[PDB]
């Protein structure tokens, strides 16, 4: 998830990476019925996120292993079976989950959560310089201009495609033109005139608008909240670790560490 | 009493005694002047 979480490769001829990075020797096997070992390459992870693990260990004394997971991003059940990070917490084929991970009531009634870290929510960044009221304008919930300001990102199969296919049927069935790319896919598409239009995530949509040329701008940004949520740590149902770190967390949020990397790791010119 | 509804923060200070749920409005804190 580009800032919260990234990954490079280790050193040109030393392979132990740069001091205050993690190893993250990613999980590839998607054969064993016929397949022998699949090549864990040692990358080595870097970012927000596994700051906050840093900080974690310190404080409540554990031990870990990252591991990218390679079925899904985050997770959307297809019919019954669940994908990604709630899915691998789900199935008890890991303990904790770390990343940008959103809280719904969909999922929050499988895993369990902690209290959230980061302010996160729905906001839709335009094109150039508003002219759109958000998700109650005419435009979006009824698709039948002449002038028809069409396809919303909404990268398939993530947290907010599960509230626009919940709430409004008309924008999910009309908002197929999508993008099969990230962010960084869709920033370019928008920068090219696909799509005027794109409707994300709060907290990556603000940080990639904070560090660009020139810079693109959100529609207003203070009211671009729609859906308040927050991110978070899922864990198996009812653990003894979620009385910790929970505490531990809310601690770093008092007295500011959480301050700084603010300024450290997310912060942009414009 | 067996709950409270009313603007209560949360922190470190009562999570000890006390077992929240999700927050259901953000904000901060600001200072008043005259003008
Ligand atoms: C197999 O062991 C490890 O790999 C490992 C685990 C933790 C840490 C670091 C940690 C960081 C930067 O990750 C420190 O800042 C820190 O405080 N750590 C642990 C401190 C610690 C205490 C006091 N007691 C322990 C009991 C169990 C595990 C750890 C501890 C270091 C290495």
């Amino acid at each position: 998830e580009r800032p919260f979480v990234i990954v490079e490769s280790p050193d040109p001829g030393t392979g132990g990476c740069v001091p205050n990075t993690v190893p993250c020797r990613r999980q590839s096997n998607h054969t064993f019925s016929s397949g022998d070992v699949a090549p864990y390459t040692k990358l080595c992870c870097k970012g927000f996120c596994i700051d906050i693990l840093k900080k974690l260990a310190r404080v409540v004394k554990f031990s870990y292993d990252l591991y990218l997971v390679t079925n899904g991003k985050h997770g959307k059940r297809v019919r019954g079976v669940w994908n990604g990070m709630i899915g691998e917490v789900y199935y008890k084929r890991a303990d904790m989950a770390i990343g940008s991970l959103t809280i719904n009531e969909e999922r929050s009634e499988i895993v369990d959560f902690s209290v959230p870290f980061v302010e996160t929510g729905i906001s839709v960044m335009v094109a150039r310089s508003d002219t759109v009221s958000g998700l109650s304008d005419k435009k979006f919930q009824r698709p039948q201009d002449q002038y028809p300001p069409f396809r919303f990102g909404t990268v398939p199969n993530g947290s907010t495609e599960r509230n626009i296919r919940s709430n409004y049927r008309d924008m999910h069935t009309h908002m197929v033109k999508f993008n099969q790319r990230s962010v960084e896919d869709a920033l370019t598409s928008l920068k090219m005139g696909k799509l005027d239009a794109f409707i994300y995530d709060a907290a990556v949509l603000n940080y990639m608008a904070g560090k660009d040329e020139g810079c693109k701008l959100v529609t207003i940004g203070s009211g671009k909240v729609f859906a308040t949520t927050g991110y978070g740590i899922a864990m198996q149902k009812d653990s003894h670790w979620k009385r910790a770190i929970d505490l531990a967390l809310l601690q770093f949020l008092g007295d500011g560490e959480t301050q700084k990397l603010e300024t450290v790791w997310l912060s942009g010119i414009c | 009493a067996d709950m409270i509804v009313a603007p209560l923060t949360i922190n470190n200070e009562r999570a000890q005694y006390i077992e929240f749920s999700k927050p259901f409005k953000y904000q901060g804190l600001t200072i008043l002047v005259k003008k």
